[PDB]
């Protein structure tokens, strides 16, 4: 149930911030699916079932955020203005990226569908695949991911700033410090794509290849940033 | 989090019939962290601030260990500067207390001196082997240090076996935080003459006899 | 004097509390002893000397005592017999004779600290 | 209130996983009804009231799932990663099948409407009733039902795997084991239709008749599978 055996969970009691937060997460994953049109015929029914792969990817992504949220509020049981503020920023980012994720997930499902050879349907429905549009694709979703992890870092830092008020022990202080580092490290990968895309060194698709390729090397690039700080 | 925001907080608290910070000004061990926060130029800065607190009637002139302790435990002052040993008396009182990092001065941290409580055997004692037995097999044991600690806390014990228990205490964490920001005292024979020089210097400047510049002059000699 | 031999890892204090109720209802003393190596001290002492009145050990050691002639044949009435599980009586049987009273089934398990190890091997 | 008198309910306190879950179930049944258009005229009003039979069937179906969920989280009070994962898979399946159920319920209500003689409205609105489409109908809803019961079996097995951590007694162990069997047995009936439909032995509607006929013989076929394992 819990992550650490040395951590004393201050947020075992459910609060308004957590209840409100659960409503928003439930609404996000629910409306992602149920924002679709109701099938009126067999043809619509089969079309609607092609959407489950894109939705599974979206849902998996949203619960992962929900989990991090659950663990934070479980650890510290925080309920102050600044926690409320940072919490709102988080849910706000989530909400604005629900329908854009539905889009990205459908787009990438078609691209990966073409590769593997499952389907051969058109991508002209999405509009013109131009350099500017493919760059904005990275910058958009990259800015989204960066923000979510950035906010998680700020939230843990707020708990670190209130370590004494929360009566955090040496183990708990260590966890909190490690959780900040983790979220900043997670944050850097989208920050690095975003910056590369915005400068655009090549002036062509090469830029987008590199930017996209940093996510495939998430684990190794995270280890490099972590290793650089430890080596000094 | 900073020393420089205490005067503002004190103005706020004095309106509600309460002090902000009360601590032992007589003993230099308590005033040294503020004095040594920056550093000389650092000692001049740190002490002038301490002098300005008494000059602005924020702190009392003859604030000692007893009236500071009592005031905090009674619920008259919002803050105090003390060691592990002082916690048990707070627990006795009905005061929801916290132990934390010492305030920063001029951005940099206040460097408190670090002491190692130590037991020595008197050279002119016939019970040298009996004392060694007591110290080793009875005191410096898990059971032995526990007994002392439940009376008045020892702080971060020297026993290796006590690491888990120390690490579970939030007040110990705050103690270790300040200990890292401070430094261990040299054991040298000149420490006595040093401490006396600082004890007088702080009292003279606090009461209003010698100037801050003239205090460091007499103390360096 | 009623003397009982049971291992020191068992509940001899509790066995004594039963023995204390026995003395109240009869007048016989019930002392409970726990000597080291009683499984191999019983067949030596009980053969020659007096030893205990009643011996407590896992059923596996009792066949050797039975063959040697160190144990009396148990004759419990149907009503007492019926109070215990029939499979338990089988363990305390050597050559069609009941050689002891079954108390409890014992098996080793993995005892683990949930704090140090929540999902053990 | 409780199913078993020998069961010690570990989940009497409400948690985030349960709160989140309640939001999703409420949203599913709510949006099923309220996804319809708002009547603007008397004609729309009467049309909208024809939808209550299909909705009653859908709602009845969803609360039955909600009940099983309520009982599981009541029994074990689980809150770990794997429980979260399996729980998400469940809610995901639910969500993707909300609008398809609305469809099936409306379709079958017209078919049963025609039989009994209450109404005589067209089924051409649903598209062509072809062998391929009627086969996909079984495979779709059959795959949905199979998954829900499959997930409930996995959830109970996760609790069984943590029997010692949960301090489950002999009665509780027995219940858990029985709950796994129940859900696998429930799971098999849709698994058997689905397989029969996918192979398609007859190459015509006969396939669909048999596949559909297994649900009418749910109770007896469940007893056969249960009897086979006990007889050995
Ligand atoms: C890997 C294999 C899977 C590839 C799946 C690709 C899905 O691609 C996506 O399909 C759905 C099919 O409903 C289309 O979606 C369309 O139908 C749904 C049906 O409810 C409507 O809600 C929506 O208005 C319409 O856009 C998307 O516009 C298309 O981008
Ligand atoms: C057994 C007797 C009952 C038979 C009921 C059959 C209902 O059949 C169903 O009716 C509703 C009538 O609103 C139709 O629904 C139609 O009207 C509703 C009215 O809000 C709109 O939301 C929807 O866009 C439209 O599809 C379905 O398309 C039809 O399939
Ligand atoms: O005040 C100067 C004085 O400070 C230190 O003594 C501390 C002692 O270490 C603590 O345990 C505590 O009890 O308070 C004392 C000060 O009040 C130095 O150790 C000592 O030499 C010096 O005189
Ligand atoms: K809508």
């Amino acid at each position: 149930v819990g992550l650490n055996p040395n951590f004393s969970f201050r947020g075992k009691q459910q609060t308004r911030i957590e209840t409100f937060s659960d409503a928003v997460f439930a609404l996000a994953i629910a409306l992602l699916v149920l924002s679709s049109t109701i099938p009126e015929t067999f043809e619509d029914l089969w079309a609607s079932m092609r959407d489950v792969i894109p939705f599974a990817i979206c849902v998996a992504l949203i619960i992962v955020i929900w989990y991090q949220h659950y663990i934070f509020f479980l650890k510290y049981g925080l309920q102050d203005k600044v926690t409320i503020l940072l919490n709102t920023i988080l849910l706000f980012v989530l909400l604005v990226y629900v329908y854009p994720l539905k889009f990205l997930a459908r787009f990438l499902s078609e691209i990966y569908g073409g590769i593997f050879g499952i389907i051969e349907t058109d991508l002209s429905r999405f509009g013109e695949y131009s350099h500017q549009n493919l760059k904005l694709l990275m910058v958009n979703y990259g800015l989204g991911a960066f923000a979510i992890f950035l906010v998680f870092s700020l939230m843990y830092w707020r708990a670190y700033k209130m370590k004494s008020l929360l009566d955090l022990n040496s183990y708990e202080i260590f966890d909190t410090k490690s959780s900040i580092i983790a979220n900043l490290l997670m944050c850097s990968v989208p920050l690095l794509s975003l910056i590369i895309t915005l400068i655009d060194p090549w002036g062509n698709f090469r830029t987008t290849i590199l930017s996209g390729f940093l996510y495939f090397l998430y684990v190794p690039i995270m280890i490099v940033f972590g290793r650089i700080t430890s080596k000094k | 989090k900073t020393w420089e925001e205490i005067p503002a907080l004190d103005k706020e608290l004095k309106a509600k019939g309460k002090s902000a910070l009360m601590f032992n000004l007589q003993e230099p061990y308590f005033t040294w962290p503020l004095i040594a926060a920056d550093g000389n130029a650092g000692a001049k800065a740190g002490l002038t601030f301490l002098v300005d607190l008494i000059k602005n009637k924020h702190m009392n002139a003859d604030t000692d260990y007893s009236i500071a302790e009592a005031a905090f435990n009674k619920g008259e002052t919002a803050m105090t500067i003390n060691g592990p040993w002082a916690w048990s008396n707070i627990d006795t009182s009905k005061v929801n207390y916290g132990v934390t990092v010492l305030p920063t001065f001029k951005g940099q941290p206040s460097k408190p001196f670090v002491g190692v409580l130590s037991a020595g055997i008197n050279a002119a004692s016939p019970n040298k082997e009996l004392a060694k037995e007591f110290l080793e097999n009875y005191l410096l044991t898990d059971e032995g240090l526990e007994a002392v600690n439940k009376d008045k806390p020892l702080g971060a014990v020297a026993l290796k076996s006590y690491e888990e228990e120390l690490a579970k205490d939030p007040r110990i964490a705050a103690t270790m935080e300040n200990a890292q920001k401070g430094e261990i005292m040299p054991n040298i024979p000149q420490m006595s003459a040093f401490w006396y020089a600082v004890r007088t210097a702080v009292i003279n400047a606090a009461s209003g006899r010698q100037t801050v510049d003239e205090a460091l002059k007499d103390a360096q000699t | 004097k009623l003397v009982i031999w049971i291992n020191g890892d068992k509940g001899y204090n509790g066995l004594a509390e039963v023995g204390k109720k026995f003395e109240k209802d009869t007048g016989i003393k019930v002392t409970v002893e726990h000597p080291d190596k009683l499984e191999e001290k019983f067949p030596q002492v009980a053969a020659t000397g007096d030893g205990p009145d009643i011996i407590f050990w896992a059923h596996d050691r009792f066949g050797g005592y039975a063959q040697s002639g160190l144990l009396a044949e148990i004759t419990p009435d149907k009503a007492f017999q019926d109070k215990l599980y029939p499979f338990t009586w089988d363990a305390v049987r050597y050559n069609g004779k009941l050689i002891a009273y079954p108390i409890a089934v014992e098996a080793l398990s993995l005892i683990y600290n949930k704090d140090l190890l929540p999902n053990p091997p």
